[PDB]
C-alpha cells in the first residue's frame, strides 16, 4: 500500500514466482489472488 | 314462469327460486372468491371469504348458502365487501406457515391468488404462529397439515362422493385438526381427487412431489384409456 | 466532389427486441431498455418506467424521483461526452477523446456503486430505484462535479475557438425552423435551428420543474450551433446536480404498493404476506390494466417516446420504441444535399446517432 | 367508384412467407382452454385459443437439454369468438379441427338439504 | 364483397403485370450470372425464376397477385443494384442441406415427421 | 389515496374532451370514435379513407397545429378482419399537446401515405410494411428498411413464430454463408403465466 | 429560461479589428491549443498496472455466478424455480427431485453463461439467497462449452469464492 | 500532486488556469470505501391501524376510457390547451 | 463421500454417471469430470440434532435476514424428530 | 422597429406585417365564402378569423400585437394565416361536412380483445 498516490495506483500486488507448480515468473496472472486479498485489492473494503 | 328479478351492481337479472347469491353472481359473469364452496359438494359456509353487502342491509351474508330475495341489491365491489374480503385474507394468512417456495401448490394456490387479488399487502400479525403435526394417510398423497386452513372439502368429499366417511375435525379452537385420528390410510379409488380440491398446499401428490412448477408446464387435452368410461 | 443523392441502409443491428418484448413479463422487459440507446442506460430506464407507472396509476416516492432526475443528468453527461468526442475523433481531433473519457470512466463507478453494474444498470424501476444510495455516494458525486466544470473548459479551448474545427462546422447541415418540424426532429436538431421548445420545460416530469436550468437556443441550425448546444447542455446538466444534491429528501425509495413494487428481504422472511407478494412479483408479474400510451421523456438525443398496450395480463401486446435517432437519419439526405463527401462524416456526427435506437 | 368485386375465398398463404411444409401437414387445434383443476378461478376460460399439434423434442448430447426443429411450437392465438379463429384458420389455409365449449351446467344448492328429516343427503358431520 | 383494388381492377391487368415482371427478370438473369460470379449457368437462374413463378400460379385474386408482383419487382431493384451478395442471390439454390424424403417409408424410417 | 396513487388531471381531461368533440363535429365525414383516457389521453378512431384530410386539418388549422409528428405504429390483433391498427402520434408545440389517430386495415387494403402531409413518416410507414405487410399507396419509395434481403414473411405479425424459419452459418464446401432451417439447442420454454382470477372489475366484460 | 449561444456581434472598431487580424495573422488560438496540450503533457497519467493494480469496485458487483451454503454444509438451494421464472435470458434450467432423506433439492442446476445478460433478478428473486452473483470477473475462456456452468460448477465456484462472497453479503444486506 | 513547484507552474502558465486546485486524479478527499451500516426508513403505509388497502389501491381506480363521440348553436371554438407562454430570456447569463 | 464407478469416473451428488458402452466419455478423454467434493446430505447427516424443551420451535438458519424465511415446527411426535424444510436441522423435545 | 432576426433558422422577418395579415383574412374569409354555412368548419374558422382579424385591425403596434395574438413572432402568425388558406381550399376540394362513409365493425375498436 501507499497512500500518498492517486486513487488506483494506491494499493498493488507483486506476485509470487511459483503457484500451484506452475513457474509464474513472467506468466503472471490476474486470476492468482485469492478471494480474502482480492475484496482488499479492488478496494472493496479497507480491511485487509 | 316462476323467475325472480334481483340486481347485481344495478344490473337486473332473472332466477330461479332458492338460488344463492353466488350462483345469481356467477350468471352476471362476476366470480366471487370462494374457499369452501365447491359446486359439486355439498354447502359448508365457513371460510367466510364470499361476504358480500347487500343495500339497504347492514350485515354482509355468505354468498355461498344465502338464498336471494326479490329486488335484493347485490354490490360486489362496495367498500365493506371489500374490507370484509381484506379481514378474512389477514385472519386466514394470519397462521398460514411461510413455506411458499417449498410448497408444490406455489403458482397456482388458490390462497396465493386472492391474497394478490383481494386481499392485503402486509401483515400485522406479531406474534407466533401455530404448528401441526403431520398424518399419514398412504403413499399417494403428501399431507402438510400446517398448510390447512380448515376448509373441511376433505370430509365433505370423503362423506358425500368416495363415501368412505374416514376423515374429520378433531378437536376444538385453534386446535381444531383435519384427519383420521388414527393410523389410518386413505385408500379408496377416488382418494387422488382431494389433492384436485385442496386449495392450499396441504394435500399434495407424492409421485410428483418437488418435480414441476406449474408456470412451466404444457397442457395437452388427451382422453384416458385406463378404462371404458373415456 | 458534391453529394447529390444520400441513401442510408440500416437494419445492420435490428435483433427484433419489440417482438421479444411482449413474450416477458414487465420487469423482464426493463433491461431490454437499456441495450437501445447504450450511451444512454439510465436514461431509456425512466422512460419506460414512467410509461407503466402512468398505466399503472402510481406514483414514485418523492426520494425516487429525486434520484432519477439527479442520475438522468448525470447519463445526459455521459451521452454528450461521447456525442462530442468521438463527433472530433471521426473528424480528426482525437485528443480531448482520452481527456473526457477518464470522466466518463468516474462516472461509470457511480452507476456500479448503485446499482452494481457499469453500464447496464437496470436500475429505475416501475415504481421508483431498485436499490438506495449508499452511504458517501453523494459525496464523490459532489467531489466530482466540483472540479468538472474545468474539464469541459479544456474541451472548449481546443475546438470552440479553433479555426480548423470551426471550418468543418461553420455552415455545414443547415436546417430550417419549418422542415426540422415536418421531418420529425426532436431534442438539439429542433433547439439549434432556434425552436424553443423542451420537454423538461414544456411537459414535466418527476422533480424537473421544481429545479433551475437554461436551455440553449441555437441561431444558424449549423453543425457548429449543434455542438455549443450540446456543450452548453453539460454546464446546465452540472447545475441541476448541484441542486440535486442540496434539495435531496429523506423517506423510501419504492413505491409502498406491495403488489407493485416488490417487499424488503428483512419483511419477505418474516410475515406471510410479503412471501406470498414477493412469490408472484417475481414469477408471474404485476397486471397493468388494459389501455395504451405514449410517454416521452427528453433523452439526451431527443425525444424518446414508449407506445405501450396492455391486455390486463401481465405482459405488453405491443411495446413500440420511437427513438430520437431514427428520424434524426431520415433527413441524413435533405442535410448533406450539395455538400462534400467529407463533410458527410460530420453530419452524421452532429445528429448524435447510435444504432442500436435506429434499427431497434 | 374506385371499388371492385372479387367473390373469391380469401387466401393469403403465397403472402405469409412461411414454407408449405408448415401449411399443409400442420393441424390447428381451436378449443377453450380447461379450468386448472387446482384453483377455482374461471378468468382463463373466457377467450378461445388456437394452437398447433406437437412435433418430436429431443434431447442434446452436451447438457441434456431440449432441442427442436418445430417453429411452431410455442405458437398460441388468442381470439374473442370461434368464427374468428376459423376464419382466421382458413384465411391461413391451415387444416384445422374446433371442439365446442363446455360450460358447467347450473346446479341446484340448498344448505337447509344438509339437515333433512328423511332424505340421504344428511351429512354425518359439520 | 366489394373492395378496394391495389392497382388492377381484374385478372388482366394482373396478368400483364405479371408478363412484365416475367420478362424483366428473364432480361435481369444473365447480367445476374456474370456480375455476381456465380458458379451457374444462365440456363439454371432462368429455370429458377420459372420454378417459382409456376409455383406461385395458383392464385386467383387480384389484390394477392399484385402484391405478389410488387414484392417480386423489390427483389427484382435489389438484384439490379448490388445490395445482394453471394449469399443472398445463391439463397433461393438450396445446395447445403439433404434432400427431404417424399414417399411414405422413408419418412417413417428417419422418424415421426408426417 | 394520497400517496401511493397517481393524481388526476381533471383540467387537461376537461380540455381535451372538448377539443375531441370540436374535431369530430368539424369532420364528421371520417371520424368514428373519440375517446378521453384516464391519464388524458386522446384518440380519435378515424376510417382510413380520411387518413389524407384528417391529419392535414391537424397540419394546419390554427386551433390544433399538430406539426410535429412523434411516431407512427402498427398493431396487430388477430381477432379482427381488420387486423391492422395503425397509430398516428402527433404532437402540438403551439398548444402543448398531443392526440392519437387511429385507422384500420387488413392484409390486402392499400393505405394513402402521409408523406405528402409529414416527411418523417417517409420512414415510419415505410418500416411498417417491413414489420407487416401493410402496403401504402403513392409512396415514394417503399422496400424493406430492417429485414434482410432474402427474408421472406413479417415478422411482427402474431402468427410469425419468434425465432425464425431460417439461420445463417457458414458452410466451408461453398465457402459461404448459408441459410438453413432452424434448429434449437434449447427450445424456448413457454410459460402460462396467466392466473385465473379476476384482477380488474372496471374492465369486465358482458358476457354472452 | 433559455439562453442566445453564437448570437454575439463583434465589435467594428480599430482595435478589436486589429486584434481579429493579428489573430488569424499570428496563429494565436492554434498557439493556445498547443500550450494546453503541453501542460497536458506534463500531468500524472491516470494509467493503472494491470494486472498488478485493479479498478475499484463496489461490494454490489455482478460477476460469475455461485451456489451458496449454509454453515453447517447443506446447500441453501431447495428447487423454488424463481430464479429460471425470473431470468429474462432464460439462462436457467433447473430439474429436482426428493433426495435419499426426502429434502426438496435440485438434480440440474445449468446456467448458460453465454445467455446470461449478467442482470441480478436471480441473487434478488432466491429467498434463500443461494444463487449469487460473485464478485469475480476475471473468468474468460477458450472453448464456447466452457461457459456452460452445471450444478458442479456453480457448488465449486461457491465454495472457492465464499469467503469474499459473505463478506460482500454482510457489507450490502441492510440496503436491500 | 507529487509534481514539482517548477513543473507546476509551467503547467499552470501553459494551461492558463490554477490547476493545483481542480485535480482530476482522486485522492483521500474521497469516501471510505468502508462504510457505517445503514438504517433504512420505512414508507408511509407502515402502519398498524388505519391502514385498509381498498382506500390506497391504485390500479383498481382505472377506470376505461370514457367515449366522447361514437358511432354506436353558436358555442366558441375550442383548443387542445391554452396557448404556450413565451419563454423568458435567462437573468444569470443570457449570452448577449 | 465421493465414490468411484468401476469405469474409472466419480460419480456425482446426484448418482449420475457415465456407462461403460455410452460414447459421451469421449468428452473427459484429455480433461477431467468436475465434481463437487462435499456432499450436501453427508455434512446435513453430522449435525446434532438440538434438544428444546417447548411443543413448537422456530427456525430462520440463523443470521436473522441472512437465513431462510422463518418456519415453525411441530415437536410432538416422539418417535422421530422434526427437520426443518430449509435448512434440513432437526429438533427433538426433551421431555 | 425594424427587428433585425425572427430568431428562427430559414423563416425570413417581414417589414410590414399589419396589411400581409389583413390580406390574408380576407383571403381566408373570401374563401370561406364558399362552403355551406351549416358545415360546422366555416362557422369555427369564420370565427376565430374574424377575431385575429378584429385584434390585427384594431393595433397599431407591433410587439404588444404579437403578445396579445399569442402565436409567436408575428412572421409565425402570417404563415399559419397562409396554412390556414390552403387549408380552406383543400377542404373545399375534400368536402368533409358530408355524413359518415361507413360504418366499423362491429368490434371493430373494442378494447381489450
Ligand atoms: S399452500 Fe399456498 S400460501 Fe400455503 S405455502 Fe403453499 S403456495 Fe404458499
Ligand atoms: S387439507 Fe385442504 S381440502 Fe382438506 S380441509 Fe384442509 S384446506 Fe380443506
Ligand atoms: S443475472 Fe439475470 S440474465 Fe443472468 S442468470 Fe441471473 S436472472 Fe438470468
Ligand atoms: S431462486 Fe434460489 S432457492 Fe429458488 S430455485 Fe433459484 S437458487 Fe434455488
Ligand atoms: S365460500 Fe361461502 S363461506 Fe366459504
Ligand atoms: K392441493
Ligand atoms: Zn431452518
Amino acid at each position: 500500500e501507499d497512500n500518498k498516490q492517486f486513487f488506483g495506483r494506491h494499493r498493488w500486488v507483486i506476485y509470487t514466482t511459483e503457484m500451484n507448480g506452475k513457474n509464474t515468473f513472467w506468466d503472471v496472472d490476474g486470476s492468482m489472488v485469492p478471494p480474502e486479498w482480492h475484496r482488499w485489492l479492488h478496494c472493496m473494503t479497507d480491511d485487509p | 314462469s316462476n323467475l325472480i328479478e334481483v340486481f347485481v351492481d344495478g344490473q337486473s337479472v332473472m332466477v330461479e327460486p332458492g338460488t344463492t347469491v353466488l350462483q345469481a353472481c356467477e350468471k352476471v359473469g362476476m366470480q366471487i372468491p370462494r374457499f369452501c364452496y365447491h359446486e359439486r359438494l355439498s354447502v359448508a359456509g365457513n371460510c367466510r371469504m364470499c361476504l358480500v353487502e347487500i343495500e339497504k342491509a347492514p350485515k354482509v351474508v355468505a354468498a355461498c348458502a344465502m338464498p336471494v330475495m326479490k329486488g335484493w341489491n347485490i354490490l360486489t365491489n362496495s367498500e365493506k365487501t371489500k374490507k370484509a374480503r381484506e379481514g378474512v385474507m389477514e385472519f386466514l394468512l394470519a397462521n398460514h406457515p411461510l413455506d411458499c417456495p417449498i410448497c408444490d401448490q406455489g403458482g397456482e394456490c388458490d390462497l396465493q391468488d386472492q391474497s394478490m387479488m383481494f386481499g392485503s399487502d402486509r401483515s400485522r400479525f406479531l406474534e407466533g404462529k401455530r404448528a401441526v403435526e403431520d398424518k399419514n394417510i398412504g403413499p399417494l398423497v403428501k399431507t402438510i397439515m400446517t398448510r390447512c386452513i380448515q376448509c373441511t372439502r376433505c370430509i365433505r368429499f370423503a362423506s358425500e362422493i368416495a363415501g368412505v366417511d374416514d376423515l374429520g375435525t378433531t378437536g376444538r379452537g385453534n386446535d381444531m385438526q383435519v384427519g383420521t385420528y388414527i393410523e389410518k390410510m386413505f385408500m379408496s379409488e377416488l382418494s387422488g381427487n382431494i389433492i384436485d380440491i385442496c386449495p392450499v398446499g396441504a394435500l399434495t401428490s407424492k409421485p410428483y412431489a418437488f418435480t414441476a412448477r406449474p408456470w412451466e408446464t404444457r397442457k395437452t387435452e388427451s382422453i384416458d384409456v385406463m378404462d371404458a368410461v373415456g | 466532389e458534391m453529394v447529390r443523392k444520400c441513401d442510408p441502409h440500416i437494419g445492420l443491428l435490428h435483433r427484433g427486441t419489440e417482438k421479444l418484448i411482449e413474450y416477458k413479463t414487465y420487469l423482464q422487459a426493463l433491461p431490454y431498455f437499456d441495450r437501445l440507446d447504450y450511451v444512454s442506460m439510465m436514461c431509456n430506464e425512466q422512460a419506460y418506467s414512467l410509461a407503466v407507472e402512468k398505466l399503472l396509476n402510481i406514483q414514485p416516492p418523492p426520494r425516487a424521483q429525486w434520484i432519477r432526475v439527479l442520475f438522468g443528468e448525470i447519463t445526459r453527461l455521459l451521452n454528450h461526452i461521447m456525442a462530442v468526442t468521438t463527433h472530433a475523433l471521426d473528424i480528426g481531433a482525437m485528443t480531448p477523446f482520452f481527456w473526457m473519457f477518464e470522466e466518463r470512466e468516474k462516472m461509470f463507478e457511480f452507476y456500479e456503486r448503485v446499482s452494481g453494474a457499469r453500464m447496464h444498470a437496470a436500475y429505475v424501476r416501475p415504481g421508483g430505484v431498485h436499490q438506495d444510495l449508499p452511504l458517501g455516494l453523494m459525496d464523490d458525486i459532489y467531489e466530482f462535479s466540483k472540479n468538472f466544470s474545468l474539464r469541459i473548459d479544456e474541451l472548449e479551448e481546443m475546438l470552440t475557438n479553433n479555426r480548423i474545427w470551426r471550418n468543418r462546422t461553420v455552415d455545414i447541415g443547415v436546417v430550417t425552423a419549418e422542415d426540422a418540424l415536418n421531418y420529425g426532429f426532436s431534442g438539439v436538431m429542433l433547439r439549434g435551428s432556434g425552436i424553443q421548445w423542451d420537454l423538461r420545460k414544456t411537459q414535466p416530469y418527476d422533480v424537473y420543474d421544481q429545479v433551475e436550468f437554461d436551455v440553449p437556443i441555437g441561431s444558424r441550425g449549423d453543425c457548429y450551433d449543434r455542438y455549443l448546444c450540446r456543450v452548453e447542455e453539460m454546464r446546465q446538466s452540472i447545475r441541476i446536480i448541484s441542486q440535486c444534491l442540496n434539495k435531496m429528501p429523506p423517506g423510501e425509495i419504492k413505491v409502498d404498493d406491495a403488489k407493485v413494487s416488490p417487499p424488503k428481504r428483512a419483511e419477505m422472511k418474516t410475515s406471510m404476506e410479503s412471501l406470498i407478494h414477493h412469490f408472484k412479483l417475481y414469477t408471474e408479474g404485476y397486471q397493468v390494466p388494459p389501455g395504451a400510451t405514449y410517454t416521452a421523456i427528453e433523452a439526451p438525443k431527443g425525444e424518446f417516446g414508449v407506445y405501450l398496450v396492455s391486455d390486463g395480463s401481465s405482459r405488453p401486446y405491443r411495446c413500440k420504441i420511437k427513438a430520437p435517432g431514427f428520424a434524426h437519419l431520415a433527413g441524413l439526405d435533405k442535410m448533406s444535399k450539395g455538400h462534400m463527401l467529407a463533410d458527410v462524416v460530420a453530419i452524421i456526427g452532429t445528429q448524435d446517432i447510435v444504432f442500436g435506437e435506429v434499427d431497434r | 367508384t374506385q371499388l371492385i368485386t372479387v367473390d373469391e375465398k380469401l387466401d393469403i398463404t403465397t403472402l405469409t412467407g412461411v414454407p408449405e411444409e408448415h401449411i399443409k401437414t400442420r393441424k390447428a387445434r381451436i378449443f377453450v382452454p380447461a379450468r386448472n383443476n387446482m384453483q377455482s378461478g374461471v378468468n382463463n376460460t373466457k377467450k378461445w385459443k388456437m394452437e398447433f399439434d406437437t412435433r418430436e423434442r429431443w434431447e442434446n448430447p452436451l447438457m441434456g437439454w431440449a432441442s427442436t426443429a418445430d417453429p411452431l411450437s410455442n405458437l398460441v392465438l388468442t381470439f374473442s369468438t370461434k368464427e374468428d379463429a376459423i376464419a382466421f384458420a382458413e384465411k391461413n389455409g391451415w387444416s384445422y379441427d374446433v371442439e365446442e365449449r363446455k360450460v358447467p351446467k347450473p346446479k341446484s344448492k340448498s344448505y337447509g338439504a344438509n339437515f333433512s328429516w328423511n332424505k340421504r343427503t344428511r351429512v354425518s358431520t359439520k | 364483397t366489394s373492395v378496394k383494388p391495389i392497382f388492377s381492377r381484374d385478372m388482366n391487368e394482373a396478368k400483364r403485370r405479371v408478363r412484365e415482371l416475367y420478362r424483366a427478370w428473364y432480361r435481369e438473369v444473365p447480367n445476374t450470372v456474370h456480375l455476381f460470379q456465380l458458379d451457374i449457368s444462365v440456363k439454371q437462374g432462368r429455370d429458377k425464376v420459372r420454378e417459382m413463378f409456376k409455383k406461385n400460379a395458383h392464385v386467383t385474386d387480384p389484390r394477392v397477385v399484385d402484391l405478389l408482383v410488387i414484392k417480386g419487382k423489390m427483389e427484382l431493384e435489389e438484384t439490379i443494384n448490388v445490395w445482394k451478395q453471394r449469399t443472398h442471390v445463391m439463397r433461393f439454390f438450396h445446395e447445403t442441406e439433404a434432400p427431404r424424403p417424399k414417399d411414405f417409408l422413408s419418412k417413417f424410417y428417419v422418424g415421426h415427421d408426417p | 389515496t394520497r400517496p401511493t396513487v397517481r393524481p388526476r388531471n381533471d383540467v387537461a381531461h376537461k380540455q381535451l374532451s372538448a377539443f375531441g368533440e370540436y374535431v369530430a363535429e368539424i369532420l364528421p365525414k371520417y371520424v368514428q370514435q373519440v375517446q378521453v383516457s384516464c391519464f388524458s389521453e386522446l384518440e380519435i378512431c378515424i376510417h382510413p379513407d380520411g387518413v389524407i384530410p384528417v391529419l392535414t386539418f391537424l397540419r394546419d388549422h390554427s386551433n390544433a397545429q399538430f406539426k410535429s409528428l412523434a411516431d407512427l405504429t402498427a398493431v396487430d390483433i388477430p381477432t379482427r378482419q381488420n387486423r391492422f391498427e395503425i397509430v398516428y402520434n402527433l404532437l402540438s408545440l403551439r398548444f402543448n399537446s398531443r392526440i392519437r389517430v387511429k385507422t384500420y386495415t387488413d392484409e390486402l387494403t392499400p393505405v394513402e401515405s402521409s408523406v405528402s402531409v409529414y416527411k418523417a413518416a417517409n420512414w415510419y410507414e415505410r418500416e411498417i410494411w417491413d414489420m407487416f405487410g401493410v402496403f401504402f399507396a403513392n409512396h415514394p419509395d417503399l422496400r424493406r428498411i430492417l429485414t434482410d434481403y432474402g427474408f421472406e414473411g413479417h415478422p411482427f405479425r402474431k402468427d410469425f413464430p419468434l425465432s425464425g424459419y431460417v439461420e445463417l452459418r457458414y458452410d466451408d464446401e461453398v465457402k459461404r454463408v448459408v441459410a438453413e432451417p432452424v434448429e434449437l439447442a434449447q427450445e424456448f420454454r413457454k410459460f402460462d403465466l396467466n392466473s385465473p382470477w379476476e384482477a380488474f372489475p372496471a374492465y369486465r366484460q358482458p358476457p354472452e | 429560461t433559455y439562453k442566445y449561444v453564437n448570437l454575439r456581434e463583434p465589435s467594428m472598431d480599430m482595435k478589436s479589428v486589429t486584434d481579429r487580424a493579428a489573430q488569424t495573422l499570428l496563429w494565436t488560438e492554434l498557439i493556445r491549443g498547443l500550450g494546453m496540450t503541453l501542460s497536458y503533457l506534463f500531468r500524472e497519467p491516470a494509467t493503472i498496472n494491470y494486472p498488478f493494480e485493479k479498478g475499484p469496485l463496489s461490494p454490489r458487483f455482478r460477476g460469475e455466478h455461485a451456489l451458496r451454503r449454509y454453515p453447517s454444509g447443506e446447500e441453501r438451494c431447495i428447487a423454488c424455480k424463481l430464479c429460471e421464472a425470473v431470468c429474462p435470458a432464460q439462462a436457467i434450467t433447473i430439474e429436482a427431485e426428493p433426495r435419499a432423506d426426502g429434502s426438496r433439492r435440485t438434480t440440474r442446476y445449468d446456467i448458460d453463461m453465454t445467455k446470461c445478460i449478467y442482470c441480478g433478478f436471480c441473487q434478488e428473486a432466491c429467498p434463500v439467497d443461494a444463487i449469487v452473483e460473485g464478485p469475480n470477473f476475471e473468468f474468460s475462456t477458450e472453448t464456447h462449452e466452457e461457459l456452460l456452468y452445471n450444478k458442479e460448477k456453480l457448488l465449486n465456484n461457491g465454495d472457492k469464492w465464499e469467503a469474499e462472497i459473505a463478506a460482500n453479503i454482510q457489507a450490502d444486506y441492510l440496503y436491500r | 500532486a507529487s509534481a514539482t513547484r517548477l513543473i507546476q507552474g509551467l503547467r499552470n502558465w501553459a494551461s492558463g488556469r490554477d490547476l493545483q486546485a481542480k485535480l482530476q486524479l482522486r485522492y483521500q478527499e474521497i469516501s471510505k470505501r468502508t462504510q457505517p451500516p445503514p438504517k433504512l426508513p420505512v414508507g408511509p403505509s407502515h402502519r398498524l391501524s388505519n391502514n385498509y388497502y381498498c382506500a390506497r389501491d391504485g390500479r383498481r381506480e382505472a377506470m376505461p376510457p370514457s367515449i366522447v363521440m361514437s358511432s354506436q348553436s353558436e358555442k366558441k371554438a375550442v383548443s387542445p390547451a391554452p396557448p404556450i407562454k413565451r419563454w423568458e430570456l435567462s437573468q444569470d447569463e443570457p449570452y448577449l | 463421500g465421493v465414490r468411484t464407478s468401476p469405469t474409472g469416473e466419480k460419480v456425482t451428488h446426484t448418482g449420475q454417471v457415465y456407462d461403460d458402452e455410452d460414447y459421451r466419455r469421449v468428452r473427459f478423454v484429455g480433461r477431467q469430470k468436475e465434481v463437487n467434493e462435499n456432499f450436501a446430505i453427508d455434512l446435513i447427516a453430522e449435525q446434532p440434532v438440538s434438544q428444546v424443551g417447548s411443543r413448537v420451535i422456530s427456525c430462520d438458519g440463523g443470521g436473522g435476514a441472512l437465513g431462510h424465511p422463518r418456519v415453525y415446527i411441530n415437536l410432538d411426535k416422539e418417535t422421530k424428530t422434526g427437520t426443518c424444510g430449509y435448512c434440513g436441522l432437526q429438533f427433538r423435545q426433551q421431555h | 422597429l425594424l427587428k433585425k432576426t425572427t430568431g428562427l433558422v430559414g423563416l425570413a422577418v417581414c417589414e410590414t406585417p399589419h396589411e400581409r395579415l389583413k390580406i390574408l383574412y380576407t383571403k381566408i374569409l373570401d374563401v370561406l365564402g364558399h362552403i355551406p354555412k351549416n358545415a360546422a368548419y366555416r362557422k369555427y374558422t369564420e370565427q376565430i378569423t374574424n377575431e385575429k382579424l378584429s385584434i390585427v385591425k384594431a393595433e397599431p403596434d407591433v410587439k404588444k400585437l404579437e403578445e396579445q395574438l399569442q402565436g409567436g413572432q408575428i412572421e409565425e402568425v402570417i404563415l399559419q394565416a397562409e396554412n390556414e388558406l390552403s387549408l380552406a381550399r383543400k377542404m373545399i376540394q375534400w368536402k368533409p361536412w358530408e355524413p359518415l362513409v361507413e360504418e366499423p365493425p362491429a368490434s371493430q375498436w373494442k378494447w381489450p380483445i
